[PDB]
């Protein structure tokens, strides 16, 4: 996260880190949705460009965790996957169109002051929140600056921005599984997701029932932080019935 | 039958549970509030 | 105040991403 500021202790129960076990090292974020399954990007699992693909032996989950590294006795629970299921139109050859993947966790984990799970977003939510200008809120262990590890999970909150702005933004086919987020030059302040913060959760707090809604997943940007580059989220509510699909199957 | 979770996701027990805020949780919710 | 993203489902080419220098 660029331009964020320290978590504070239990803001973002949800979070979740994605761990490779060899070497040691941060993979992804992901997010918690029920006592079972984990939330994340297709592309922190499967990316053949860069020599990406993971089975469920090769990752550790960590849940309930704010610092990077300490290990967090009786506050952090650590689970293994059952099974990885990766969107089957996942479009990894091009732009990541449908960047998400869902991971069954082996057994379920103990909801607790840290760990619990984020809503998805039913459709008035969703209409009432996806709008250009409202702010969401990302969260992550990912780099601090383009060119550089922060101690403790890092928030920052960044404005969704209009289609057509997104779309002159970048080179890249932009669909409508995808959304984009940050500010504008004019704007003034600054932030952005980065390195290892992908598959991260994009949440919205519902003025309307006071829940914290995952509206996006972290998928992609064009370095971070950059002026008149803005960063790509996975559109989650477009994706809900696939979800809904998996875990009404499989679990 | 997932729907969109548990009845009882997305409220934080050391926030929401607690009526307490968070220490930017108030930005988000004043973008939610159209201008002119 | 514009919708960002649409309120619908998914239902079932160009420069890949990993050309663009910088690409996270
Ligand atoms: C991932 O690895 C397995 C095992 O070698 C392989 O069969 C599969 O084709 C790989 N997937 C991709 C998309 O390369
Ligand atoms: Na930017």
């Amino acid at each position: 996260i660029v331009e964020g500021s320290d978590a504070e202790i239990g803001m973002s129960p949800w979070q979740v880190m994605l761990f490779r076990k060899s070497p040691q090292e941060l993979l992804c974020g992901a997010s918690l949705i029920s006592d079972r399954w984990v939330l994340t990007a297709a592309h922190c699992l499967l990316y053949p460009p860069w020599d990406k693909n993971f089975t469920e032996n090769d990752l550790l989950v960590r849940i309930g965790k704010h610092s990077r590294t300490r290990y967090e006795r009786n506050i952090e629970k650590i689970s293994m996957l059952e099974k990885i299921y990766i969107h089957p139109r996942y479009n990894w050859r091009e732009n990541l169109d449908r960047d998400i993947a869902l991971m069954k966790l082996k057994k379920p984990v103990a909801f607790s002051d840290y760990i619990h799970p984020v809503c998805l977003p039913d459709r008035e939510t969703a209409a009432s929140l996806l709008q250009a200008g409202y702010k969401g809120r990302v969260t992550g262990w990912g780099n601090l600056k383009e060119t550089g590890q922060p101690s403790v999970l890092q928030v920052v909150n960044l404005p969704i921005v209009e289609r057509p702005v997104c779309k002159d933004s970048t080179r890249i086919r932009i669909t409508d599984n995808m959304f984009c987020a940050g500010y504008k030059p004019d704007e003034g302040k600054r932030g952005d997701a980065c390195e290892g913060d992908s598959g991260g959760p994009f949440v919205m707090k519902s003025p309307f029932n006071n829940r914290w809604y995952q509206m996006g997943i972290v998928s992609w940007g064009e370095g971070c932080d950059r002026d008149g580059k803005y960063g790509f989220y996975t559109h989650v509510f477009r994706l809900k019935k696939w979800i809904q699909k998996v875990i009404d199957q499989f679990g | 039958t997932f729907g969109s979770g548990e009845a009882d996701c997305g409220l934080r027990p050391l926030f929401e549970k607690k009526s307490l805020e968070d220490k930017t949780e108030r930005e988000l919710l004043e973008s939610y509030i159209d201008g002119r | 105040g514009e919708p960002g993203a649409p309120i619908d489902y998914d239902e079932y080419g160009g420069t890949p991403l990993h050309e663009i220098p910088g690409i996270r």
